[PDB]
């Protein structure tokens, strides 16, 4: 029989036996000091939900980022050229 | 001096706290559940068990009108029939063949073995608890039993304190719950003179032996249809045992918390819910003024190997100056660790040996040896045991859960995104200007 | 067959309805509450009363030490004085000159005329209400008693009364009372183990019979400042007396509705508040079909001269026509109405007269005989008296106090208004027309 336990900790009862008392330490695969892959799958395994939401987060944020950036650079060159790309023989 | 302090609870832990004083030398203060019994406010409503149906021995007028009559007994109930002439084994009972009637009748009481299998309804409108406190302060131990409400002083001659209320509104049992041989079960019981025939409280009563008893079992009487004299009857079956053969799991095993549940009062025990909110006093005989505690001018945290677990995995050597020998109190203040000693001996200079448990990925704890505080670093790792037969010492908190040395990554994420378009924020801005001002 | 309605929670005023079951012609119903019983849920916190101190014979070790262990008893707070050199009435009463130690003592118990002049603090809560009904339905009259929980059918003879929830929550305990000598007062009492010093609560234990006493009394003792050997001791003053002197009055004379609170079990009698829905299967050989009974052919509703009031200050009367004697019933399918009368026995042809209670001065409702309908319509004057012994046998509704003549001069004037309104609307179109007419 397999039974789920977190760090609140599980109590089964078998036979007229007493009550066994059990807690789930938060061991899981990778290191929480390792590459940043073994750092982000460590923290799944401890918390999926948090680590596919902070991931996503992150991932989003840098794709604004990325974009934003690359659209404000961008369209303040094209208007700064724009004197420049209209009036011939201009200062090039 | 009087002093007050939060308090998980949780029986059996180890909870420490160093009380600062500092009029005085600091002095040790491990406060621990020793046991819990959450009592909540039980009132019987009535008693029930397999009732035991009684027909009597009918009545019969060979030749005369027999009438029903009202009677206290519980779900009392009769008919009458003519044309009976009822047999016994001498043969005919009765010298008429034609108005010869019968009264049947039939009542309810409970079975003898009630005394011991009797169920009873109990509605339970909150709890309030009482929690019985183990504290050690200085050389002194010390235990008393509070009514955690925050209200009541409780006294151990020597100390007093007062713990409550619970942040948590948490209770195990329902409005309603009924016990049954020490079992109990949260259960939707039919109030006192409410009554389902075939369903739990189909009998009820003030008590096992109350004359006043009162029951609904759709007892319903068929016409006596044989030359024996009989009292052909039916009914549902006995609500309270058609129940206890579907009564479910009892709360002695569905209780959260850890709650265990015990009768004779009802109440619930070592439940491990929310905090405790606690105050002492302790008596100022207990302390001295500073100089004459041994003191340290210089100490230093020197944490390695250090596995977070339940246990205390962390360990460490507190290196020290002092000015004296002595026994010294020692506590890590910051609530992400805690110190399995509280106080030791110590020299003029040397290094303490240390065990420490904590759930976040490093020692990043600040620690004190009676006074002077440093502050651990070194990363602690996860162990390969999963699960172990004993209790965490310290919660979980997102705000130092992730490791230092990867939510620095995080941080640097967050900065490569924010500074992108800081830059072209200030590109947009910069070019802004220059349209206008180098044009 | 089953009928349902709701009715009036008021002790004593006999609410009536007709039952129309269809084709059998229809039967009175007068449902009478004779009494309410609304019992709250209760547990005893504890007993309580004037704490008696009892400061036991001095101990005296007159050349040597004494400990001053602990006890059980309530606010044991004995202490030891040394150089007592206590003398009795013999004289000297020690073995030494100077080393006598003393050990003084005072605990408190329950006074012996506790057993009477104790009070009992109770939690109360999800009080219920149990009703005391009285039925007259035809020729037959019947008396029952129900727990209106809505649920349990306080069944009786035939009828299958079914009673509740309460149109309204109410209990006029609030969670905390202490009952004393029968009275009884809200107040918010200290909780078990939370004596306090001079305050209601002084000392408490779970009976009075009970070795089981806790007590906080501000109890110290004196050095023995005098040669006559004594044990000088000071305490507050018994809190639960200091209470009596100033406890507020009961809720006898403070609980809303007019209930009459009363004791053992502590609970509300002849509570008026809200309504109290009610169902009644009725056999089906209590009615009779419309051909046995007497019906009208023709009816007509001329009201005498009548007085809106608490009492049955109208009058009216019906001419009738009908196809054989008989007792019809009678009653009003209005709200704002009730006969006093609820049957008649018709006779072939005539006139009935019959006294109605109203709280519209508008007379203006249907009567039925025999299930026909007439319409009544009159002006009630006010009562000359202003205060009566007897209460409101029917409710008011705002709409339906308007008199006829009032209501016709606020339409009126409002009819102006919205005239005036209209006329605008009208002249606002015409200018338009004006325009477009001739463009």
């Amino acid at each position: 029989r397999n039974f789920s336990v977190g760090r609140e900790g599980l109590e089964y009862v078998w036979g007229n036996h007493e009550p066994v008392r059990v807690w789930a330490q938060e061991s899981a695969p990778g290191d929480p000091h390792g590459w940043p892959h073994e750092i982000i799958i460590h923290y799944y395994h401890r918390h999926p939900v948090y680590t596919v939401i902070v991931l996503c987060g992150v991932a989003l944020a840098i794709l604004v980022g990325i974009a934003s950036s690359a659209a404000c650079i961008a369209k303040a060159r094209r208007d700064c050229l724009t004197p420049y790309a209209l009036a011939p023989n201009a200062t090039v | 001096f009087e002093h007050a302090t939060t308090v998980p609870n949780v029986p059996g832990i180890p909870y420490k706290a160093l009380v600062e004083r500092a009029g005085y030398a600091p002095l040790n203060l491990e406060i621990t559940v020793v046991s819990s019994e959450l009592t909540p406010s039980t009132n019987k409503e009535y008693v029930t068990c397999k009732f035991h149906t009684v027909i009597p021995s009918p009545q019969v007028k060979c030749c005369g009108s027999l009438e029903c009559k009202a009677s206290s007994k519980a779900d009392y109930t009769c008919r009458v029939f003519g044309g009976v002439y009822p047999f016994m084994w001498g043969g005919a009972q009765c010298f008429c063949d034609s108005e010869n009637t019968q009264l049947s009748e039939a009542y309810v009481e409970f079975a003898p073995d009630c005394t011991i299998d009797h169920a009873v309804a109990l509605k339970v409108h909150t709890a309030a608890l009482k929690v019985g406190l183990r504290i050690v302060y200085g050389n002194t131990t010390a235990h008393l039993d509070t009514f955690v409400n925050g209200v009541t002083p409780g006294s151990s001659r020597d100390l007093k304190v007062i713990a409550g209320p619970i942040s948590a509104a948490f209770s195990p049992f329902d409005h309603k719950v009924v016990i049954r041989k020490g079992l109990v079960y949260n259960y939707d019981f039919p109030e006192y003179g409410a009554m389902k025939p075939g369903a739990f409280g189909d009998i009820q009563a003030s008590s096992l032996d109350a004359t006043d008893i009162v029951a609904r079992t759709d007892i319903r009487l068929l016409k006596p249809s044989v030359k024996n004299i009989h009292v052909p009857y039916t009914q549902a079956v006995s609500g309270y045992e058609m129940w206890k053969n579907n009564s479910g799991r009892p709360l002695q095993e569905t209780a959260p918390f850890g709650c265990k549940i015990e009768v004779e009062p009802l109440r619930a025990s070592n439940c491990a819910y929310g905090h405790i909110p606690i105050s002492i006093d302790i008596p100022d005989a207990a302390f001295v003024r500073s100089s004459e505690s041994p003191t340290i001018l210089e100490v230093s945290c020197t944490v390695a190997d250090c596995i977070y677990s339940a246990d205390f995995g962390g360990s460490l050597t507190l290196q020290y100056k002092a000015d004296r020998e002595g026994h010294c109190p020692v506590h890590s203040h910051s609530t992400t660790a805690v110190l399995k000693e509280a106080t030791t001996h110590v020299t003029a200079t040397g290094s303490i040996t240390l065990h420490f448990s904590t759930s976040s990925p490093q020692a990043n704890f600040i620690v004190s040896l009676c006074g002077k505080k440093t502050t651990c670093n070194a990363e602690c790792k996860p162990p390969a045991d999963h699960i172990i037969g004993e209790p965490h010492k310290v919660d979980q908190e997102f705000q130092a859960a992730v490791s230092k040395t990867s939510w620095n990554w995080l941080l640097a994420l967050f900065g490569g995104a924010s500074s992108l378009i800081a830059v072209g924020l200030i590109v947009l801005v910069c070019s802004s200007m220059l349209i206008n001002t180098r044009r």
